[PDB]
């Protein structure tokens, strides 16, 4: 199993950590808890050329929490630059993040992602987004919330890193599940948790699913 | 999955309850499938996420389990599971599963129970 | 553990330990990696860590440790450099320079430590920004000299120069004062003759070395700013366009250089420079044809294969061709000897436009728009491009993406479903494709029609039948509506509809009929002109839409309803009238058939259907017939409403029934839907339900409150309460919808307003936070917006009910109750505009909370809130000023002027509210200009804190000097004094004022900023 270092950069609040957490656990984190320096998370995808592992270096976007800053970029083999289509400032900062990034990583595949395209009042419109053209970056509109194009950045990078343009994600194998008998020595806490779970409302009851 | 029969397929969103955080966290959206192993006649829930196709549910539909309503929803079930192997080593979870419709949720409950009767034999 | 020792600075730095911490961080994993991270971050942030840098650079075995030592120095150089005494600055300069030199002269280090060397060069450039040329006048000459004796040092000096150009010209605008950017630009400009000479020599004397590549990379940055004579009056153009295009080592960078050259500022009058602009293009295209690929090459397949750098090369070729041709193609259009070159270049773009890659396709499509727009207006040009345009018609017709209206899509399993999400990117791409194809159709309507008709023929016979191909064709057919003559359109549209209806009957299964149905619906919805003239077809179209409303695919049903809306908003007149050959107006037969037309529609589709009927009914201008047509439309909802009003007032126990709330919700949604399209004409129908609707609002409100009491807050999440609240929200939506479009404002004030306010205001005020509907505030905003001026007491009442209680919900944090937050400041905005008197009648303590609420809004990063907060401040200041010299305004300025000034300064300067800079600046300008123009009649100072005669001007300066001195103690009194002097003189000149604010924001991030920078303007 070959692994690749991925660095994720962009302004604070653009959705970098949310995007990564969606891919790690399936969840949608609604709160904004600013990253401090960097959080490193392994992320594997199964493909028709075997598993590919990304070591995702999810960096801080707030200057005051920047930590090592460009120090995080050393030996990155790919990157994602993130901005927020509801915040023009975050797009105007894309050339700055790109500059800092390519000075350390001169020849890596890079995806530019405009996040939050689910929001109706969009400020950075499709026709304004052209910075990727001269810099040879792939671009995708994404949303961590609706999951629109959420797999594309990793899929494109995997194709570039492996050097195979017909690479596809594939259904991971499904091992037969066990038949674990319930043990009353932790039943009380298991049914304490169940009744609490029943009386906690599910989030986003107005969604389609 | 190719020595298993698809007894039932439905589009759904799966949650797990985080006890420390006290909040429901989404785990995956996609086709929830009931798969009956043709050799053992044992029916499992298998569910994969859209696009990545990563497993978000993989457990036997145990006879002991009971689907229960969630206070917020007419189109969801909550139940305890003692051994799911989606993310690898067997863990226990309190799952919730939401469907697009109350009729889908009712249909799911019928099928979940029929699969339970099958697993008793 | 052991790793934390490097943070103890009392001891000497264990260098080997640092290197273990660094390699644990970079090469480790898990808890150890994250532990090392936190330690390394603390080490770097220690304000004395730079003193250890020299030591790390000399003694460490780990290149990453040295990188981090330079990061520490970088931070010191850019932020605190000017506090250091000369000896330290010169010292740090010396060991950075010395290290770079010694790294370059060891040939193994030069190969293997590229990251470290580039980082040292950047660090050197940061020193240059502080020191050069005023305290380092010899740098460029000494750089030029040291390049001659070592090719590694020469190559590395191209990198230093590249970085220097970038920092001075490309990234100076945000990071330096205007004065300092101007000073460094002037400095680089004066020394450039010498820099270019070195650069030019290197390019002549070498083929495709790493030295050549680095030199060309430096040239790319110089081309952003250098005078054009360096490109056109030397041999550089010939070298770029021939020699450096042949070698694949230099090709990519050269091609980017040539793209920038195609944007240099040039003479328009000079025939020789035009010949040189032509020649470099001729040369480049020649090298491409003979060294890389011929004009006929399948670039689609080449790009798909993704060998080496082919994708990046084809992207760069696209950028070069489009950049050059958009500026210079007229140079190739007249001379017959340049025709082949013009057309081959465009033929390359045709081939590039077939590539399967959306972003590249958008890039070439932008150029095609530029071309075809020019050919549409420029005389005697279109004939040149006839064969190119013909090929382009094919490319676009075959690569049309899905328009917004088409609700059926092909998923991954291979099935047809309703679309989950709107694709805003593909919608925009559809529109860009439409613009080009519309232009192309005008340029040759015969060619376009022939292409489309023969493609349709090969969908009939099945020789090219597919979902993709019927779709792209149908979308293209729809996109060109308005390009053909009425007669040509008649025969065309009838032909395609007939042929598509034939396909809809032939093909098997429910997937194929959903596809063809969506295509039929898209086409007919795009050609309203045709349908208006041909009632026969219009009627059949509509009853076909009604037929699609019975299909089992919900997407087909949804699209029928939207297509019905779309046709109806253009053809409504042809429904309102009784046409020839007809027993009745088609409106009236639609209305009586509603029950059975909409039987298999789900509620949301039914509401759209009713809204469409509303559009039709509003075409009828005779008041009597419209009011009746409205009555006829609403009978099914009014009968359900009339039988449900009697049961729920005969016993309030029946509204418990969850099935009953669903019917009530849908009755009000139907009224909302119709009121949306009818506006002021809806009044009769509203007046029928209004009093009973508002009683139902109260009845529903009681049960929500009772359920919360009995069940707790968790009741607000239950299906039952959510259903009950849906009724309240929809009632509010209906009243808001009506009042927004209302044309009898006397009726609104006299009939609607008083019962609305009695029904909603105290219910909102007296519910617990989680039970309050934000839609109440939204509703009141429209009420104040439209009739606020007619109900001064009603507005006072609105404030009293919602102001303090809503503020209390939203002033603990920035996150909680997001929709209340947004609707709250929208409400206060409109009250402050339209009925400012209401705020004059607030008691002094409540007015103080108004000011607190406004300043609270400034501090939001939520732009819905932020923008309204700053607008309110600006309108408020303007309202106060209009009152003149009276006690309220005099009191306002003494209590709140400096509060507004310092709160505006806080958000300007804290780096966490950059999105509102322009509005913040405008507000600050207004406040300062009030004092500068003496529009504040009273002293802002307290009596006996300054001399008696002293003006508000003098006091304003002292207050602000003091405020800034304490908030930014690292600024000198002089910096502060010059900043405020400049800011006060520039308070009528927004763009300059903003520049001075920007300069200040740079200076607060460093020590030792020059006070004379503020004299820039
Ligand atoms: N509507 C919407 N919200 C999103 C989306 N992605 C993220 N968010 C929200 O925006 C905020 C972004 O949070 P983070 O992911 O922590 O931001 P970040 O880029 O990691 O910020 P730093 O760690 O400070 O650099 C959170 O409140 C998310 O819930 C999206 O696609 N749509
Ligand atoms: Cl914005
Ligand atoms: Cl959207
Ligand atoms: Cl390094
Ligand atoms: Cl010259
Ligand atoms: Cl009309
Ligand atoms: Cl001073
Ligand atoms: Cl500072
Ligand atoms: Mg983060």
């Amino acid at each position: 199993q070959v692994q690749f270092k991925l660095v994720l950069v962009g302004d604070g609040g653009t959705g970098k950590t949310t995007f990564v957490k969606r891919h790690l656990t399936g969840e949608f984190e609604k709160k904004y808890v600013a990253t401090l320096g960097v959080e490193v998370h392994p992320l594997v995808f199964h493909t028709n050329r075997g598993p590919i592992k990304f070591n995702v270096w999810d960096t801080a976007g707030q200057e005051k929490f920047g930590g090592l800053r460009d120090g995080y970029y050393i030996q990155a083999q790919c990157a994602i630059i993130m901005f927020d289509v509801t915040s023009r400032v975050t797009y105007k900062n894309v050339p700055n993040w790109h500059r800092d990034l390519v000075r350390v990583c001169e020849n890596i595949p890079i995806v530019l992602c405009g996040n939050k395209v689910d929001i109706k009042d969009r400020k950075v419109k499709a026709k304004s987004i052209v910075f990727h053209r001269k810099k040879n970056l792939q671009y995708y509109d994404i949303s961590a919330k609706s999951n629109y194009n959420f797999e594309k950045p990793f899929l494109w990078l995997a194709r570039k890193l492996i050097g195979d343009p017909n690479l596809e994600f594939v259904a991971m194998p499904a091992l037969a599940p066990p038949e674990v008998v319930m043990d009353p020595a932790l039943a009380a806490q298991a049914e304490h948790d169940l009744e609490v779970a029943q009386t906690t409302a599910l989030p986003d009851e107005d969604d389609d699913l | 999955e190719e020595d298993e029969e698809v007894l039932y397929k439905v589009r759904a969103k799966l949650f797990r309850f985080d006890a420390d955080a006290k909040e429901w966290k989404e785990r995956g959206t996609g086709d929830c499938k009931f798969l009956k192993n043709k050799k053992t006649n044992k029916v499992r829930i298998l569910m994969r996420r859209d696009k990545t196709l990563k497993i978000c549910a993989n457990h036997i539909i145990a006879p002991e389990y009971t689907l229960k309503p969630n206070v917020g929803s007419d189109r969801s079930w909550v139940y305890a599971c003692t051994a799911d192997i989606a993310e690898g080593e067997a863990e226990a979870f309190t799952f919730a599963i939401r469907f697009g419709s109350k009729e889908n949720a009712d249909k799911f409950k019928e099928e979940f129970e029929k699969a339970q009767e099958i697993n008793k034999k | 553990g052991a790793m934390e020792g490097i943070l103890d600075f009392s001891n000497d730095l264990d260098i080997a330990l640092l290197d273990q911490v660094v390699s644990t961080f970079y090469q480790g994993s898990g808890v150890q990696q994250k532990q090392a991270q936190e330690i390394l971050t603390k080490f770097q942030d220690n304000p004395d860590a730079w003193q250890k840098a020299d030591q790390i650079l000399q003694f460490s075995t780990n290149p990453q440790s040295k990188f981090i030592a330079l990061s520490i120095l970088d931070k010191l150089i850019t932020r605190k450099w000017k506090l250091l005494p000369n000896d330290h600055r010169i010292g740090i300069r010396n060991f950075v320079v010395g290290m770079i030199i010694s790294m370059c002269q060891d040939d193994e280090v030069f190969k293997t430590q590229k990251n470290l060397i580039n980082k040292s060069d950047l660090t050197l450039v940061q020193i240059l920004k502080q020191e050069w040329p005023q305290n380092w006048p010899e740098f460029i000459p000494e750089l030029i000299g040291s390049s001659s004796s070592s090719v590694n040092v020469c190559e590395n000096n191209m990198i230093v120069l590249k970085l220097l150009s970038e920092e001075v010209f490309d990234f100076s605008a945000e990071q330096m004062t205007q004065a300092k950017a101007l000073h460094l630009k002037n400095s680089m400009s004066k020394e450039f003759e010498q820099i270019f000479k070195l650069c030019f020599q290197v390019l002549e004397q070498g083929s495709s070395s790493s030295l050549i590549v680095a030199t060309l990379e430096s040239l790319l940055r110089y081309l952003h700013w250098i005078p054009y004579r360096y490109i056109y009056e030397t041999n550089i153009l010939e070298l770029l366009s021939t020699k450096f295009m042949t070698s694949p080592d230099t090709r990519a960078i050269t091609l980017k250089c040539l793209t920038e050259v195609s944007n240099l500022k040039i003479p328009q009058d000079n025939d020789l420079i035009k010949r040189q602009t032509v020649l470099f293009f001729q040369n480049t295209l020649q090298q491409i044809a003979t060294s890389v690929m011929p004009v006929t090459a399948d670039l689609k397949a080449t790009y798909a294969n993704a060998n080496g750098n082919d994708q990046s090369f084809l992207q760069d070729l696209a950028m070069f061709l489009t950049t050059y041709l958009a500026r210079n193609r007229a140079l190739l259009e007249s001379d017959e000897s340049l025709r082949e070159l013009l057309l081959n270049a465009h033929q390359y773009l045709i081939q590039l436009s077939k590539i399967e890659e959306r972003e590249l396709f958008k890039t070439t499509l932008d150029y095609w728009h530029n071309l075809v727009a020019d050919l549409f207006y420029e005389p005697l040009k279109k004939h040149i491009y006839e064969e190119i345009c013909s090929q382009l018609r094919l490319v676009i017709i075959e690569n049309m993406v899905r328009p917004e209206e088409v609700l059926v899509v092909e998923n991954d399993e291979g099935e047809i479903v309703r679309e989950f999400v709107k694709e805003s990117d593909t919608i925009q791409l559809y529109k860009s494709e439409r613009e080009v194809l519309v232009y192309l159709t005008h340029l040759n309507v015969i060619d376009t029609e022939e292409i489309m008709i023969s493609k349709l023929a090969r969908q009939i016979d099945g020789s090219e039948w597919s979902w993709h191909n019927i779709n792209t064709l149908s979308w293209a057919i729809g996109s060109i509506s308005g390009t053909m003559s009425e007669d040509t359109e008649k025969r065309f549209v009838v032909t395609v509809i007939k042929d598509l209806l034939g396909l809809c009957e032939q093909k098997r299964g429910k997937d194929n009929k959903a596809v063809v149905a969506s295509d039929i619906m898209y086409v007919v919805g795009q050609y309203p002109r045709f349908l208006k003239a041909h009632w026969n077809f219009l009627r059949t179209v509509i009853l076909k839409l009604f037929e699609f409303m019975h299909e089992t695919h919900e997407g087909v049903q949804d699209m029928a309803c939207d297509t019905f809306i779309k046709i109806v908003q253009k053809c409504k007149y042809h429904f309102v009238i009784q046409q020839p050959r007809e027993s009745e107006p088609f409106i009236q037969t639609i209305i009586r058939d509603i029950q059975k037309t909409t039987a298999d529609l789900q509620p949301q589709q039914v509401h759209t259907f009713y809204k469409a009927c509303g559009i039709i009914i509003s075409e009828e201008r005779s008041v009597a017939e419209r009011n009746r047509l409205l009555s006829d439309l609403m009978q099914l909802p009014n009968m359900a409403w009339d039988t449900i009003v009697e049961q729920s007032t005969a016993n309030p126990t029946l509204l418990l029934d969850s099935e009953t709330v669903k019917i009530i919700a849908n009755i009000i949604k139907t009224n909302v839907a119709v009121c949306t399209s009818m506006g002021a004409d809806f009044y009769p129908q509203l007046g029928h339900i209004y009093y009973n609707m508002l009683q139902l609002y109260r009845a529903v409100s009681s049960m929500i409150s009772a359920q919360v009491a009995a069940e707790g807050l968790i009741a607000t999440k239950t299906p039952k309460v959510r259903g009950l609240r849906t009724i309240k929200k929809e009632i509010l939506k209906l009243v808001e919808t009506y009042i927004s479009k209302a044309r009898n404002l006397d009726d609104v004030v006299k009939v609607l307003v008083e019962p609305l306010l009695n029904a909603v205001l105290e219910d909102y005020m007296n519910n617990v936070p989680d039970a309050r509907d934000a839609e109440v505030l939204n509703c009141m905003t429209t009420v104040v917006e439209k009739v606020g001026h007619m109900i001064p007491q009603g507005v006072i009442l609105i404030l009293q009910s919602v102001f303090e209680c809503t503020l209390d919900m939203i002033n603990k944090d920035f996150t909680e109750y997001p929709e209340h937050r947004v609707e709250f400041y929208k409400l206060l905005k409109v009250i402050n505009e339209k009925s400012f008197a209401a705020f004059l009648e607030l008691p002094p303590a409540a007015f103080k909370l108004f000011v607190d609420a406004i300043c609270w809004a400034f501090k939001h990063n939520n732009r819905d809130v932020e923008v309204n907060g700053l607008q309110i401040a600006l309108d408020l200041v303007k309202n106060i000023e209009r009152m003149g010299n009276v006690p309220f305004a005099n009191e306002f300025h003494k209590n709140y002027f400096f509060i507004f000034v310092s709160e505006t300064f806080f958000v300007l300067t804290d780096s966490d509210h950059k999105s509102g800079f322009s509005k913040q600046a405008l507000l600050l300008m207004k406040l300062i200009s009030l004092v500068y123009d003496n529009k504040i009649s009273v002293p802002l100072y307290q009596e006996a804190e300054v001399p008696q005669g002293t003006s508000n001007q003098v006091y304003l300066s002292q207050y602000l000097a003091n405020m800034l001195s304490n908030a930014f103690p690292h600024l000198t009194s002089e910096q502060i004094a010059s900043f405020l002097s400049a800011l006060t003189k520039q308070c009528k000149d927004l763009v300059v004022f903003k520049g001075t604010l920007r300069d200040f924001l740079v200076q607060i991030k460093e020590v030792g900023g020059d006070p004379t920078d503020y004299l820039f303007a």
